[PDB]
RNA sequence: CCCGGCGAGGGGAGUGAAAAAGAACCUGAAACCGUGUACGUACAAGCAGUGGGAGCACGCUUAGGCGUGUGACUGCGUACC
RNA sequence: CGAAGGUGUGCUGUGAGGCAUGCUGGAGGUAUCAGAAGUGCGAAUGCUGACAUAAGUAACGAUAAAGCGGGUGAAAAGCCCGCUCGCCGGAAGACCAAGGGUUCCUGUCCAACGUUAAUCGGGGCAGGGUGAGUCGACCCCUAAGGCGAGGCCGAAAGGCGU
């Protein structure tokens, strides 16, 4: 059995997520959620909400254990881009892009 | 630094107000034009 | 200066090689209460070595 | 005029529910009538506090195309076709099968 | 019903012919960005292909073959308007 | 008993091309022979939209400056209370006219806005607040100048004036 959980439309860049995704794929979830306890970066609560969120899920809806999951699959994706004017010297505009991301989580017993 | 645009409410009703427009054939000219156009506001007058 | 041609995504790749993270090679168990904390740090209810230190 | 009216007995051409009969409830002004058990839904219903109401799953009915009944005849036990006349000073509808008045 | 800040976002249950028809809603191309598998690459010099060619993985098999992916080594070779 | 369109595979002609079929899609398509054209794109420092590179690099707007204790909160370097420190003081204090128009006070929220976090705001939503015989405007009087009954002048339109 496999069990999902998603964060759409998060507050940052896929690069910056992308660095503490690395961290933790294929580990037992509470070897994961110790290693996520002390990473000083802000990508790591948020990835750590959606952890939480999927086992929890894991327990109701499917009669899971948690001692035998695993961390199966994680993986960020790049979402839309709000524009935003930013003034310069002499007159000028540049353009400001605003980046977020998708993140999926997947536990599994095997 | 001083710029070109120094309010002044006075000023601006006697040089582009409905009055003065209606005072000359011109500024008639002008009232046809912007009503034949369609606009939403006139002249300058609140 | 500026270039003359555009790098590419393998060049990237390349240049980002070095920017892993690193993980915390163990924690450390207290001898009273079995709390797991950062090595020469005090926990999380208040225990260094053994002793409670804050109230 | 209008063939179809409020408390008259009409049995259904078309849908899931071809076959049955009822009676009209109402006439709506866009061309659709709510015939008695007939054409049923099940609404998911949120609570208010106020009025003094809870929620739940409540099975109501919703509105039936016009052209999609018939006036039912009686005598024959069959679906029918309504028509016009005038008979003392006053219009009147009646049955096409048997020219029979309503 | 459940996780979460009485959030944002999500997993089930239920409606419907259909929910990768869920309100950022018919179909859903390309540039651009990721996760997984097979093979190559840390003594090697240039328009990045073309002719020759081992080894490895995989599907048939009339057990004789063939197909499909990758491509060490070697001849020739300075884009388009 | 699955149309156009999208995406793979097999065959076929000297070429522009053609035919058959698996998955997606959910209602339209068109033989043959003739007729008519907004009939075929890689370039024009072409036109409109979307997305890369440089790069997680430069920068975050006066070098007047901060430290600690308690409170609330999911979370406090920046919000509230307290003690100490520093800066201006012919201003970086208090008040009128012009210009603006609800930015004013109270409760509640943190998506977006605030070059960072925000429990905070001149941000979102709802409710409240401007009381005159003597302060101003309106009113009586004229300056520079403007308009101007009759009048003078000018192809028309108009110009100057009692």
């Amino acid at each position: 059995m496999e069990t999902i959980a998603k964060h759409r439309h998060a507050r940052s860049s896929a690069q910056k997520v992308r660095l503490v995704a690395d961290l933790i794929r294929g580990k037992k979830v509470s070897q994961a959620l110790d290693i996520l306890t002390y990473t000083n970066k802000k990508a790591a609560v948020l990835v750590k909400k959606v952890l939480e969120s999927a086992i929890a899920n894991a327990e109701h809806n499917d009669g899971a254990d948690i001692d035998d999951l695993k961390v199966t699959k994680i993986f960020v994706d790049e979402g839309p881009s709000m524009k935003r004017i930013m003034p310069r010297a002499k007159g000028r505009a540049d353009r400001i892009l605003k980046r977020t991301s998708h993140i999926t989580v997947v536990v599994s017993d095997r | 630094m001083k710029r070109t645009f120094q309010p002044s409410v006075l000023k601006r009703n006697r040089s582009h107000g409905f009055r003065a427009r209606m005072a000359t054939k011109n500024g008639r000219q002008v009232l046809a034009r912007r009503r034949a156009k369609g606009r939403a506001r006139l002249t300058v007058s609140k | 200066a500026v270039q003359q041609n555009k790098p590419t995504r393998s060049k990237r790749g390349m240049r980002r090689s070095h920017d892993a993270l690193t993980a915390v090679t163990s924690l450390s168990v207290d001898k009273t209460s079995g709390e797991k904390h950062l090595r020469h740090h005090i926990t999380a209810d208040g225990y260094y070595r053994g002793r409670k230190v804050i109230a | 005029a209008a063939k179809i009216r409020r408390d008259d007995e009409v049995i259904v051409l078309t849908g899931k529910d071809k076959g049955k009969r009822g009676k009209v409830k109402n006439v709506l002004s866009s061309g659709k009538v709510i015939v008695e058990g007939i054409n049923l839904v099940k609404k998911h219903q949120k609570p208010v506090p106020a009025l003094n109401q809870p929620g739940g799953i409540v099975e109501k009915e919703a509105a039936i195309q016009v052209s999609n009944v018939a006036i039912f005849n009686a005598a024959t036990g069959k679906a029918d076709r309504v028509g016009f006349r005038f008979e003392d000073g006053k219009k009147v509808r009646f049955f096409k099968s048997n020219s029979e008045t309503i």
